[PDB]
Order: C-alpha cells, then sequence, then structure tokens
RNA sequence: GCGGGGUGGAGCAGUCUGGUAGCUCGUCGGGCUCAUAACCCGAAGGUCGUAGGUUCAAAUCCUGCCCCCGCAAC
RNA sequence: CUGGGCUACACACGUGCUACAAUGGAUAGUACAAAGGGUCGCGAAGCCGCGAGGUGGAGCUAAUCCCAUAAAACUAUUCUCAGUUCGGAUUGUAGGCUGCAACUCGCCUACAUGAAGCCGGAAUCGCUAGUAAUCGUGGAUCAGCAUGCCACGGUGAAUACG
C-alpha cells in the first residue's frame, strides 16, 4: 500500500516466514505472492517467487526491504533481439 | 627545523635504545626525498610539462628537472631523448619541511585517508608512495589544474632494513 | 640553490581552522595573512582545513554510524 | 558567488533556480527566510545579505552531495538486480511505461534501422 | 617462375606526389502509385588482402606471407 | 483456481496530445456559458493539510440541493526576445486516493532534475460560416484508470478569379 494505513503482506507468507525463524535457512519458501512487501523479518531466508512459469530464488537483504517480491523475479525474458 | 629538532631530540635516542646499535652512527636517517611525476602524455602535447613543472615547483620549492627517455619504445609511441616527466630531489631543511607539510596538512586531505601501505618497501629499506592527484597539496589551487595526475614520492633512508625504516617513519608520523 | 630559478619559498605558519592547531614550516603561499607567532619573527599565515591534529585516522574514527539503511526507515514509518 | 557563479543580471529567484537542487519555490522560501525582496536583481545584492543566503543554502542539501545521493540510490537497485534497476542499466523507462513506440529520451536518439 | 591486381555488394579511380576516402550501378528507409518498376527525398555500408616496419601520422613509402586473373613450366 | 501476457522492443507507418514562445509565460484580482449526471449516488458550509486529499455531514430521488471557481477575454505588476521564468520528458525521494492488492501494471500531488525541440525533406490532410482555428465543460464506459469517443457552449476569421 502507498499509504500510512499499511503495510501489506500476505498472511500465508508472513506466517511461514515467522515459522522460519527456526528454519536455519537450509530450507526455502515458495510463494505465488509477488504483491507482498518485504519486511526486515524476511531477511536471510531465500524466497522462491513464482514469475509465471517457475519459482525463481531471491536472497533478501536490508537493501531490498521496502520493495515487493516481484521486483526481483522478472516476468518477460528478453535477449536484445 | 621543527622535525629535525624533533628527530635529534627524541627519535634517535628512542630508536637506538630500541634497535640496540653499537654506535650513534648506525642509527638511520633520511638521506633524501625524491618526487617524480612520470608524465607520458608529453609525447603528444607540450602544455603538459608546462603544467607539471610549475606545479611541482610550487608543491616542492625548487625547480624540477625534466627527465628524458634512456631508450626508444614503439608500444608507447616513444622516441629516445623525448622529455618524460620531471623530478625533484629534496634534502635537508626542505625535505624536513616537505614531510612536515605532508603529514600535517596534505595526507589528511585525501578522499578516504586511512594511512598508506606498510608493505610498500623496496626490500633494501626505503619507502615509496604515490600521491594520486596533486591537488592534495595546498600550494596549488584546484582551479589551476587542467587535468590531474599523480606523482611518486620516494623517502630514501640509510636504514638497512624494513623494520628500522618503518620505525623511523612511524616516529616521524607516517601512518 | 641558484638565483632567480626557484620560486619564492619562505617560512609560513599553517593553522588548522577546525581546532586552531598552529604549525610552522616552509612554503610559497601567503593566503593573504600574517602573524608574529614564536615571538621574534614575522611569518605569513597559510590557514587550512583539517590537519593531522584532527584527522580521524590519527584520532577517533567511529563517527558517522547514523543509520542501517531502509530498515529503521521502514520501522519508523510504520511502527 | 553562491556555490557557483550564478548570473549577475538575473533576479535572485531565477539565479537560485540555476543551482542543481533548487527551484523557484525553494528560492522563494529561502529569500523569505532571509526577509529579502525577491524581485531584486543579483548584481544589486549586498554582501551580508549574500552571506545569510549562503547560510540558508548550506542548511539546504549540497549540490554535489545531491548528485552523489541520487547516484547512490540508482547504484543500489542496479547492484541488487531488481527489475527497476535492470531498466536503469538497460537504458529504458522505469515507470510502467510503453516501449513499442515513444521511448526516445531513454533509448537515445533514433537508432539504426534493423 | 614472370606480369597485373587485392579499396563498402559489383565494376573503377585515388598510390607515382604521406594528412584528402571519391564516380556509376546497387542496398535500406520514407514518399508517388491499387501494387512492382521508374522518379523524388534522406541514410547506411569500406581501418583499403594480411603481419610487421618507417613516419607526428600510411590505402599511399619498405619488407614477408596469403589469394584471384593471364602467360610460361608441368 | 493461482500467477503471468494482452502494457514486451533494434526499428517502420497512421491517428492525436503537448510544444518549439512576447498576439506569450509567472503572480494577483476578476466578468460572461450551454448542454448534462446524481440513492446508496451527488456531496455543500466550516475546518486540517503547501497540495493531491482528509474530516464533516447540510440539502437532494432533484428547474429546489450538489457535481460546478468555466477557461480562454479583460484589467494591473513582472519577465525583455534569451534554449529563455520557453518547454515539459526522464529520473530520485516523500505523499494521497481507489481497491484484498498499484513490482510486472493505475491516476494524481510536493520538492528537485531539467531532456528533445529555436516552426519542420520529398510529400500530404481538413475546411465555404457561427464554419475552420481556439478555449474550457459535461456524459458514457467505470471502484480506480483517457491526449480517445459523443454532445455542449465561449471567442471567431480568410477566400472562392474560375
Ligand atoms: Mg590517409
Ligand atoms: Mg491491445
Ligand atoms: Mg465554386
Amino acid at each position: 500500500r502507498s499509504l500510512k494505513k499499511g503495510p501489506f503482506v500476505d498472511d500465508h507468507l508472513m506466517k511461514k516466514v515467522e515459522a522460519a525463524a527456526e528454519s536455519e535457512k537450509k530450507q526455502v519458501i515458495k510463494t505465488w505472492s509477488r504483491r507482498s512487501t518485504i519486511f526486515p523479518t524476511f531477511v536471510g531466508q531465500t524466497i522462491a517467487v513464482y514469475d509465471g512459469r517457475k519459482h525463481v530464488p531471491v536472497y533478501v537483504q536490508e537493501d531490498m526491504v521496502g520493495h515487493k517480491l516481484g521486483e526481483f523475479a522478472p516476468t518477460r525474458t528478453y535477449r536484445g533481439h | 627545523n621543527r622535525l629535525k629538532d624533533q628527530y635529534l631530540k627524541e627519535i634517535v635516542p628512542a630508536l637506538m635504545s630500541k634497535f640496540n646499535y653499537d654506535s650513534v652512527m648506525e642509527v638511520p636517517k633520511i638521506d633524501k626525498i625524491v618526487i617524480n611525476t612520470g608524465v607520458g602524455d608529453a609525447t603528444a602535447n607540450a602544455k603538459v610539462l608546462d603544467s607539471a613543472v610549475e606545479e611541482l615547483a610550487l608543491i616542492t620549492g625548487q625547480k624540477p628537472v625534466i627527465t628524458k627517455a634512456k631508450n626508444s619504445i614503439a608500444g608507447f609511441r616513444l622516441r629516445e631523448g623525448m622529455p618524460i616527466g620531471a623530478k625533484v630531489t629534496l634534502r635537508g631543511e626542505r625535505m624536513y619541511d616537505f614531510l612536515d607539510k605532508l603529514v600535517t596538512v596534505s595526507l589528511p586531505r585525501v578522499r578516504d585517508f586511512r594511512g598508506v601501505s606498510k608493505k610498500a618497501f623496496d626490500g633494501r629499506g626505503n619507502y615509496t608512495l604515490g600521491v594520486r592527484e596533486q591537488l592534495i597539496f595546498p600550494e596549488i589551487d584546484y582551479d589551476q589544474v587542467s587535468k590531474v595526475r599523480g606523482m611518486d614520492v620516494v623517502i630514501v633512508t640509510t636504514a638497512k632494513s624494513d623494520e628500522e625504516s618503518h620505525e623511523l617513519l612511524t616516529q616521524l608520523g607516517m601512518p | 640553490m641558484k638565483t632567480g630559478i626557484h620560486p619564492e619559498y619562505r617560512p609560513v605558519v599553517f593553522v588548522d581552522t577546525s581546532t586552531d592547531f598552529k604549525f610552522l614550516s616552509g612554503s610559497t603561499k601567503s593566503s593573504s595573512e600574517t602573524i608574529k607567532w614564536e615571538d621574534g619573527n614575522e611569518y605569513p599565515l597559510l590557514r587550512v582545513e583539517i590537519s593531522s591534529d584532527s584527522h580521524p585516522f590519527y584520532t577517533g574514527k567511529q563517527k558517522h554510524a547514523t543509520a542501517d539503511g531502509r530498515v529503521d526507515r521502514f520501522n519508523k514509518k510504520y511502527g | 558567488i553562491a556555490g557557483v557563479d550564478v548570473p549577475r543580471e538575473k533576479r535572485i529567484v531565477i539565479s537560485l533556480t540555476y543551482i542543481y537542487g533548487i527551484g523557484k519555490q525553494t528560492a522563494k522560501e529561502v529569500l523569505a527566510e532571509a526577509g529579502v525582496s525577491e524581485d531584486t536583481r543579483t548584481r544589486d545584492l549586498t554582501e551580508e545579505e549574500l552571506g545569510k543566503i549562503r547560510e540558508i543554502l548550506d542548511r539546504i542539501k549540497v549540490e554535489g552531495d545531491l548528485r552523489r545521493e541520487v547516484n547512490l540510490n540508482i547504484k543500489r537497485l542496479i547492484e541488487i538486480g531488481s527489475y527497476r534497476g535492470m531498466r536503469h542499466r538497460r537504458g529504458l523507462p522505469v515507470r510502467g511505461q510503453n516501449t513499442k513506440n515513444n521511448a526516445r529520451t531513454r533509448k537515445g536518439p533514433s537508432k539504426t534501422v534493423a
């Protein structure tokens, strides 16, 4: 959300990420969510985000908080003609 | 003679009580400093020396000699005898003043000055650095420098090894 | 040294205008100022910004750890 | 003059607009913090006036520092590897904007025929 | 082995006199046309076979190699 | 059913919007329209907020009330013919709405940046009168999303030998 009434994050992702404090980051979390923000709580745990055909991994950082998950998982594969 | 006074006052006794010399003349001294630009651009333009020479003489306090090529090289488009860079030898009062100015004023003026490499030793006991960009010195303005270039600074010593050299320069204030 | 060849080089007093650290040494630049430091002599005054007396590598250097970046900003904006 | 040699003939507001980081309303706010007349000319200034204006400016963010700031912001999303920064790196629109046609100030001038 | 040559896609200059990329046809794009051609408007395309030299600088002057067309030899 | 694509991007064409400025721009004050829509919809006054908007709930199933300051025009001051206070892209940060949700992929605002462009090759298009040109307005679709579409009035020409 663009507004102070937010933030937004999918409950089905926030819950799994909160359970993933005891993950130890050996495992990985798949989501079909590209609309959900990144909280700092997502840091460290790689997320496999569904671009349309596959789940592409992203490693969260302090620097990619504030943004969405889809910004790190492109939809349209293009190679300079 | 701030730093010469300092030297003969404090560092010679300190340094000789450290390294345990058999006499007062084994103790290291700085023989000289040697500043050198290293210009290669002068193959294609004469104004570059006209900048660098005046600029070293301002940075340094005595005219530099334009050094020339000992041999001809085609990979640099370089004929023998061409003027390549200039140099200055500073000794005595003026090398001491140059180090004074250097550590006091100009070394901190560098972008992210966290000292300088302690490993940069020739192995015989002398030290060399290079000022990347001559505007670091105060005698010269930035508004006069058409284009920046660096220069090697050699601090030559009578020291027989890296250890003695480093301690000399640490006591004089080189980080 | 010769005559006429070298540029005007004279004893000049630097002063760090961060903390008024005074220091004599030779140079070739007035900065349009003069003082009589170290009584018995006139010396021009080549004022300057930060010196070795104040540089953080020669002194304290932990400063400027101001923010972690985007994280406190998120948490400050949304609680 | 005021961070850079602004025009002497221009009025003070327009003069301050020629600082990378400052436009007309910031200029009005600054000259109102100074209490000066904004309709006056720039060669017609005074020195103490000018110095107060410099103070208010240096309170406002520095020109070159602003350049460094925006470039750091861009470097960040280039160096992560987000979509938005791939657009910055590829030279294309970053907003949600169309590229089949009308993308000239990003792609550059008209490239060679395919 | 002896002569010519090797320069945008084709044919030809320019080399002798070092700084200069040219003429005609063609190609691409846009117009005219119901469409193609012709015509009109713009533009691209050559590091001068190649590897080295000389020169401040080489299509150009010097050297070796590699190719094509002829003529000989076989 | 979720997520993506129809919004891709070396490039070509059409149709349009914005401009390339002084018959103009910034700022202030300020006169005169028509045609339309509105029930869970229009949403007032007052207030907070630079602003987008928020709050509030009056009145209205409407020639009653609202959307709705009409803008160009005019008057004053300034800019003085300059890549400019032109132009407004593109980009960074921060806001607001809508909607479960605004990365892909909405619109709008604030600040800053300030791009190309100093009147358009060969060619080619509409128009004979309240027309062309120009300025705003409304409606539909629609939660939101228009330079597009259909209607509205304001100002208001030149020319037609043949
Ligand atoms: Mg040539
Ligand atoms: Mg479509
Ligand atoms: Mg007729």
